[PDB]
């Protein structure tokens, strides 16, 4: 046979599976590894008749097992399902996301303190600026990157984005389409706004005395235009 | 920017005043603070915060943490807040704001994300201390995968592995079997602490057992736990600084409970199963927990009280001691009181620690689980704490927490190194998802390094396809296991070269601070009671009011989560 | 005498001008030559050849093998012969015939079988080197089994374990997690090298990690992949003799694919996942296959290119880099035009390494059987390479086996002691039976000891009953593992004492000539051509030409072989 | 899933019984670990169904297999049966005193001077 260790976990797995279809077979409401485990030999099943596609597995698995057939909260336990099978052109990631129908139940649920939101980077100075990325392929630039030095791709008044990074949540990108015009809201770098690395347009503190070299670097270097 | 509260706690966990259902309990976690500055939150990832020259800094710094655990809601005895966690040199290098103070504000002076740092997202995750099983019978090396499992990282008891002594007693006893015992635990990812036999009336045998590395005694009925042996096994405990364990005169044969105390005499002692049905003076051993110097435990099979308790007791008794089938009872009267008080008892703050009686009359994957269906079962029957400050059961959870963390090893003499997240302390951690908290963990953090955790598919494209099942990682292996691990020795073995004498590997720590250990230096569980117990109607009363609790028909933590 | 081919070929096995069918492929291995004198073939057995004073001398030498390896069908860079291949000291001794001169004719002087000789029958078997799996991402333990049961003995890789760091990039970060994970190594069969951050734009934190002893830098977008951390990072492996490793920046903030090479200034490097859907400068990544000083390599989810391959991804990316479901699609347009043109590019020699990126956007035990599944599918679209000389797939096979043996260890600087069938190198050894080539090997040589195999039952009269599963053997257990196994290091660690100072027991070896390797140094895989990409089409060229393949609907060593 | 050990050790237990059942409805007289893991997946699949005590059951479970239904000298071989389980009120251990009823024939008996 020649069984690799994967094979002998699919065994595991498939068997479980089985268990589950008896249990369900009996009139029994699921548990979370019972629901993956049915939901789990179903694709594998399928992928072993080698007569649908992922494509149409992801699709036909949102809700495999309904929200009565299951425990409560169950569906809310189980967002997405994840199952590797070996299909006639090889083996392929199954991707379920909703493989169970949610109710009312939630565990682990949070409560918010208040719908009211959150007000990030508060009390700094918003500044607004036109922005084109004249260049022919799209781009995103993160939460805490020095703006100044963005792909010299993105047309705008470079001097202002001097010692600046996005007001936008920490760890969110913007993107600029090729082609197209935004008007992003700059906050001053938090910090002493030591800025080393990225383009090295100016390593070191974005002051006024470092500004007139660095805007001379981002010129020479074909940032400003 | 105005950042819509859904969209916030989705992408960084919950903040300040927001609550956290434990599970699948009734048990309300509040948000007491949180130590970041909105819009400064780390986030590892494509074109995220934690980036060269952004997030991570460019700057070299003597603080420079090798993991992040960021967002972070941290649930201890010191607090339930939001906080990113730095590990550096296997310890918890600080709790507060993590990041680059070159581009960000609020950031902790000693909490630097570098080059070096490795990042860990705990955002919507429960971080807490790894917890300590203080009754652990050395039976089967397959106990430690199924403890980790559970977010158990250190286990102190006894044994030789499956020999009468050690499926009764936690005692590894003798010179030669504490030798061959700590040399046996290298294999393992598990902290551990041996127990010899307190059972002596000779000084010589137990003064022997201390200096071969015995972090303490074990007093156990099975050697007789006579008021000789009682008075003997404490003199020593106290000129070496180790703990003492016991398992009292279930027969009243040389005395009754009164006797066994009077022996003491105040001195520090942990008393196991103090319920009585895991052994002990019957019927009124429970009556202990109300003293000053008793620091009380429960086993997992009457914790928490149910329609079924009873039933499996009345049998896993005669399986246990191996006890004739003439023999019916006197156990379906006295037990139903004790087994009742039992939870009421943990919810006063009476009985300090949960332990597990491992494979001798215990669940060895249980003492998490069981503690929060304790908790809930309680709450669901006695409502909400007085004690709380709140929309939040977060007096409740820090004193449930404490049984199964921080009292343990208190204890056992180790609440320097380990027991709860603080700075300076040992990085024995777990992260929890707040659906399967107290149920299944996901990471299990030892030293400083992941040792065990939950993975899909080893030939997958993602850690996430199924089978995903409990597996041991890098800190678990080779020589790194010897430095995620600790073998817990007396002082004075330790002091005379235990770990080079016995060539051990692992690190070689020293139990200290346990002879003046009473209930006042516990945390949350300092409650003392005049406990009593009615001879004929067998119902405890704390205080002169009867204490008891209903049988639960079902638990949290259970059905919902396991396949058998 | 006259002996039936038939019969010649089933004792034999295959001699000069036979044919071999690869698998279940449409690929066919021609003996170019027989080192063997028929009539003095080498036959082990009860009355065969290797008996005393017959095919195994009685004459002492100072070439006595340790191992014989019987009438191989050597698969290699190096030609596709036939040879008996002999072992000594965990080294490759000799290639040629082997036996006693004392009685045989045409016996290689250096391949004497002898009193302390093993052997390993080889006839009808395909012997290759043991593959090298250059981009690993050190997640989870388990992956190590799952790699030698698919023939791979060498990885090249970073991680901490399951953490997001290492979810997502192949990087062990600073000198605490270094030292962790060469500790953590001593573990395993595999040979080992460790990659830290790249991702820096400040020396110190760099040199930090060489000293550390890693075998290079991974430079991953998530750690911030800028023009100033690319210069940096490559400015110290020139002067410490690493190697570095690059993930681009997908999503073009500091620049587009030029500014990127640019700032490696025809400095060597790994470029992983070249065609882009693993991560890198959408959607131009791949255009930096044609440039010489750049090393590509490809990962398994993409190649061989099949009517699944894009509906899987639009879903496996959001798994491992953890996306928002609002998220549907600009992957459904760029995808289609780089995956089908990767495998044409193989075919064309223009990507020159096979890799995994397990469990982070790829499959550990999948490097093997993906290569000839690519090299096979190219067959079958595109006919037999006009390169060929004879009704044979020769230069094919030698442009295929390089991409996973000896070009990755070129790359990783590991080509003097791993990565081919030659005199001299470690005895990193596969056995694969014919009809199951490239999908299910025999055994697995290490260090000239069987270190991993298919075995069946283990209390069975014979090792053939059922169920034949694979298992570790020998040469993968006790301190015989630490003679078997390598840990890869740096020149300044390795010459500084990190196998003493980190008491690591595994053969401790440096990694040397990383700098100077362009296209031009590799095997059957020298390509350089004019790659580009159309912004509109996401379509790619080769030198003007559209680069294009037609997806599978099936493919070879696959449903054949598998249960699941 | 995050399948424990213990429950990757319930399935084995529960296959075996599985097979076991097989075999009885083949009509075969079955053996000393089959007939334990046939009274085994019965108290697993009972505790499942979260309707029987573990008082009910202990009961319930005395001579489930029956002398002619197990091989000579299963009964006497097996005097008493310990299974734990998973209950709607939690884990819970089954003991089962005289699980398969002896016959006369007894492996290993010890014989009076
Ligand atoms: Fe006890
Ligand atoms: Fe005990
Ligand atoms: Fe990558
Ligand atoms: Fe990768």
């Amino acid at each position: 046979m020649k069984l690799t260790p994967k094979e002998q976990e699919k065994f595991l797995l498939y068997y479980a599976g089985e268990v589950a279809r008896k249990r369900k077979e009996e009139g029994l409401k699921l548990n979370q590894p019972e629901a993956i485990a049915y939901i789990s030999a179903h694709i594998m099943d399928e992928a072993r008749r080698g007569k649908k596609t992922v494509a149409q597995l992801m699709e036909e698995c949102v809700h495999f097992l309904k929200k009565d057939e299951v425990m409560p909260g169950v569906g809310n336990m189980v967002p997405d399902l994840g199952v590797e099978a070996n299909f006639p052109d090889g083996t392929k990631l199954v991707t379920v996301n909703w493989p169970i129908e949610p109710d009312d139940f939630k565990a682990g649920e949070i409560k918010f303190a208040s719908d009211k939101d959150i007000e990030l980077n508060a009390g700094k100075e918003i500044t607004e600026l036109k922005v084109t990325n004249k260049g022919p392929k799209s781009l995103h630039v993160g939460s805490h990157f020095h703006f100044f030095e963005a792909n010299r791709a993105l047309e705008f008044d470079r001097e202002k984005a001097y010692g600046k990074r996005l007001d936008i949540p920490s760890g969110n990108t913007l993107r600029i389409g090729a082609g197209e015009t935004k008007t992003v809201h700059l906050i001053p770098i938090g910090g002493s706004k030591k800025i080393i690395g990225m383009n090295g347009l100016l390593n070191g503190i974005a002051d006024d005395l470092h500004k007139q070299k660095a805007l001379e670097k981002a010129k020479h270097h074909g940032f400003i235009k | 920017m105005k950042m819509k509260r859904q969209e916030y706690v989705n992408t960084y966990g919950p903040t300040t005043g927001d609550k956290v259902r434990l599970g699948d309990t009734d048990l309300w976690a509040e948000v007491e603070h949180d130590y970041t500055v909105y819009g400064e939150e780390l986030k590892f990832g494509a074109g995220k915060t934690i980036r060269e020259g952004m997030g991570q800094s460019n700057s070299p710094d003597e603080n420079t943490l090798d993991l992040v655990i960021t967002n972070a809601l941290i649930i201890d005895y010191t607090g339930i807040y939001k906080a990113d966690i730095g590990i550096k040199n296997g310890k918890i290098h600080g709790i507060g704001k993590a990041g680059n103070k070159d581009m960000q504000d609020g950031v902790t002076p000693h909490m630097v994300v570098g080059v070096g740092t490795e990042a860990l997202a705990g955002e919507g995750m429960i971080i807490t201390a790894g917890g300590i099983d203080s009754h652990t019978h050395f039976l089967s090396p397959q106990q430690f995968p199924t403890a980790l499992a559970n977010g158990v990282t250190t286990m102190f008891g006894g044994g030789t592995g499956p020999v009468d002594g050690t499926n009764a007693t936690t005692i590894t006893p003798g010179v030669w079997n504490l030798h061959r015992m700590l040399r046996a635990a290298e294999e393992y990812g598990m902290n551990v602490g041996l127990l010899g036999k307190g059972n002596s009336s000779s000084r010589a045998q137990l003064v022997e057992q201390v200096k071969a590395g015995a972090i303490g005694f074990k007093l156990h009925e099975d050697w007789g736990t006579t008021p000789s042996a009682i008075d003997h096994c404490l003199s020593v405990a106290d000129e070496y600084d180790v703990q003492v364990c016991i398992h009292t005169d279930t027969v009243n044969e040389a005395g009754y409970v009164d006797d066994t105390l009077r022996a003491m005499n105040g001195r520090a002692i942990h008393a196991y199963h103090i319920e009585g049905a895991g052994g002990g003076h019957s019927p009124d051993v429970i009556t202990m927990a109300g003293e000053v110097n008793i620091l009380p435990s429960s086993t997992t099979p009457t914790i928490p009280y149910t329609i079924n308790t009873v039933a499996e007791h009345l049998d896993m008794l005669m399986t246990c001691h191996h006890l004739d089938k003439r023999i019916r009872f006197s156990q379906s009267r006295i037990r139903p009181g004790s087994i009742a008080a039992e939870d009421t008892l943990h919810d006063m703050g009476v009985i300090a620690m949960t332990s597990s009686d491992s494979q001798a009359m215990g669940r060895a994957g249980e003492v998490i689980p069981r503690t929060w269906q304790t908790a809930d079962k309680n709450k669901k029957e006695f409502g909400r704490l007085t004690e709380e400050k709140g929309d939040n059961d977060n007096f409740r959870i820090k004193r449930y927490i404490s049984k199964y963390t921080i009292n343990p090893a208190i204890t056992h003499g180790v609440s320097e190194y380990i027991g709860s997240v603080e700075e300076g302390k040992i990085a024995d951690l777990v992260v929890w998802n707040p659906a399967f908290f107290g149920v299944k963990p996901k990471i299990i953090i030892k030293g400083g390094m992941v040792v065990f955790s939950e993975m899909g598919d080893s030939n997958a494209s993602v850690p996430t396809p199924q089978p995903v099942y409990y597996r041991e990682m890098f800190g678990h292996h080779g020589k790194a296991k010897f430095d995620t691990s600790i073998t817990f020795v007396s002082k004075v073995a330790y002091e005379n070269g235990i770990k080079e004498k016995l060539g051990l590997e692992r690190k070689v720590l020293p139990v200290k601070n346990c002879r003046n250990v009473t209930k006042k230096d516990f945390k949350f569980n300092n409650t003392t009671a005049k406990i009593t117990v009615n001879p004929e109607t067998f119902e405890v009363f704390v205080n002169g009011k009867l204490c008891t609790s209903k049988p639960a028909t079902e638990v949290a933590l259970a059905s919902r989560y396991t396949f058998f």
